[PDB]
């Protein structure tokens, strides 16, 4: 499953519950 | 212009009159005069006047075929731009040529990692 | 050499224009601007303090002699026989329209950029604002490059803040300034060394605060969003 | 007459882009 | 990159030509334009989300 899905002010945050958990 | 030997080496422009001479060595350039400009297979070349000013576009490309132009994607770095302001609206060659005129057009350009127009 | 211009003994007809190209050599607009000789000194897209600094590839000179109603004719946008016919100012030009008293010394007629009684001789100023290497420039001097520090940087009349670092793109000889889907310039090659640098933002990040309910107690953890401790 | 085909195309402006 | 009506879509440019009073005018119909597009932009976010 994984693998088949693929500056300014802009920033992205991480998510809470890492990918592992 | 697909010729090895490379005969053609002049340029006339007219309604002033640009003349565009390879010569020997440095090519030659004169507007006459108004301004002077200083000296600087198949050949591609794309002339325009846009604001008075002249830009000349030059690729040299070898062709397996000298009647057909090759099948294939060239990208055309510009060389000269001169600020002659004159209006040109006749040219002649000076000793196959292909002349095409040029339309207005809307284009995406792909370009690579190098930044050459791939396509 | 715009002494030449300003101070040329012969002056060309009003429907006449002549257009004298100035190329190659730093400007200073300060001098014109001091003399009081000039009735008129507008400048329609920019402004003569600015002028010292900023860097044109090209500036044309423009000079006719008109009568002191006519002067106003001459205008962007302004519908005078003078501007319908004899010379015509296209919406901004960004440049600077000079007008000075010669009735002394005066005292023939009849599409943009094509060609009370007493005249004055009017000279107007293009400012060319292309994207190249741009031979006209104003009175400045150049500092040394600065590398791997965030920096306020002045090349060649753009302005930006920026880490510079050095830059392995593949820069083509005609090619002076690289842009990212931004306006904002990424890449810059330098007036002087003609080295392609990189530009990266100066390291920008949210500041939050990890506070325990304040009647519990008043102590603080202070996090920076994406920001290395080596740069804070 | 010969079919332009893919042949001509020159960069736009100075500017870089990759 | 968008201009708005203004003369360019470069702050700095405005910033380094006009003079306070104009640059006013200028910069006004570029903030304009620039905060309309985040409300747009904010606007699709909360439906979508
Ligand atoms: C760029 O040119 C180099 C040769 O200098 C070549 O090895 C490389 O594959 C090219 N890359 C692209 C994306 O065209
Ligand atoms: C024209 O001559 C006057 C003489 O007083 C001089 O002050 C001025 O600088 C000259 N014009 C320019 C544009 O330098
Ligand atoms: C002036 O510019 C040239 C390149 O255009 C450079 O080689 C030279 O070192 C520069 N001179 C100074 C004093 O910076
Ligand atoms: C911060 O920089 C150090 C190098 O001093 C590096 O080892 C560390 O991974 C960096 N922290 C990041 C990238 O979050």
């Amino acid at each position: 499953l994984f693998n088949k899905v693929t500056f300014n002010g802009l920033t992205v945050l991480p998510p809470l519950l890492t990918d592992e958990m | 212009s697909t010729e090895k030997s490379n005969i053609i080496r002049g340029w006339i422009f007219g309604t002033q009159s640009l003349l565009i001479v390879n010569n020997a060595t440095n090519v030659v350039i004169k507007v006459c005069c108004t301004f002077e400009y200083v000296s600087q297979n198949l050949r591609e070349f794309v002339f325009k006047n846009i604001d008075g000013y002249f830009k000349i576009y030059s690729k040299h490309t070898p062709i397996n075929l000298v009647r057909d132009l090759p099948q294939g994607f060239s990208a055309l770095e510009p060389l000269v731009d001169l600020p002659i302001g004159i209006n040109i609206t006749r040219f002649q060659t000076l000793l196959a040529y292909y002349v095409g005129y040029l339309q207005p057009r809307t284009f995406l350009l792909k370009y690579n990692e190098n930044g050459t127009i791939t396509d | 050499p715009f002494g030449e211009v300003f101070n040329a003994t012969r002056f060309a007809s009003v429907y006449a224009w002549n257009r004298k190209r100035i190329s190659n050599c730093v400007a200073d607009y300060s001098v014109l601007y001091n003399s009081a000789s000039f009735s008129t000194f507008k400048c329609y897209g920019v402004s003569p303090t600015k002028l010292n600094d900023l860097c044109f590839t090209n500036v044309y000179a423009d000079s006719f002699v008109i009568r002191g109603d006519e002067v106003r004719q001459i205008a962007p946008g302004q519908t005078g026989k003078i501007a319908d016919y004899n010379y015509k100012l296209p919406d901004d030009f960004t440049g600077c329209v000079i007008a000075w008293n010669s009735n002394n010394l005066d005292s023939l007629y009849r599409k943009p950029f094509e060609r009370g009684y007493q005249p004055y001789r009017v000279v107007v100023l293009s400012f060319e604002l292309l994207h190249a290497p741009a031979t006209v420039c104003g009175p400045k001097k150049s500092t040394n490059l600065v590398k791997n520090k965030c920096v306020n940087f002045n090349f060649n009349g753009l302005t930006g803040t920026g880490v510079l670092t050095e830059s392995n793109k593949k820069f083509l000889p005609f090619q002076q300034f690289g842009r990212d889907i931004a306006d904002t310039t990424d890449a810059v090659r330098d007036p002087q060394t003609l080295e392609i640098l990189d530009i990266t933002p100066c390291s920008f990040g949210g500041v939050s605060v990890i506070t325990p309910g304040t009647n519990t107690s008043n102590q603080v953890a202070v996090l920076y969003q994406d920001v290395n401790c080596t740069e804070v | 007459y010969t079919n332009s085909f893919t042949r001509g195309v020159y960069y736009p402006d100075k500017v870089f882009r990759s | 990159s968008s201009n708005f009506g203004a003369i360019s879509s470069v702050l700095n440019d405005i910033l380094s030509r006009l003079d306070p009073p104009e640059a006013e005018v200028q910069i006004d119909r570029l903030i304009t334009g620039r905060l309309q597009s985040l409300q747009t932009y904010v606007t699709q976010q909360l439906i979508r989300a």
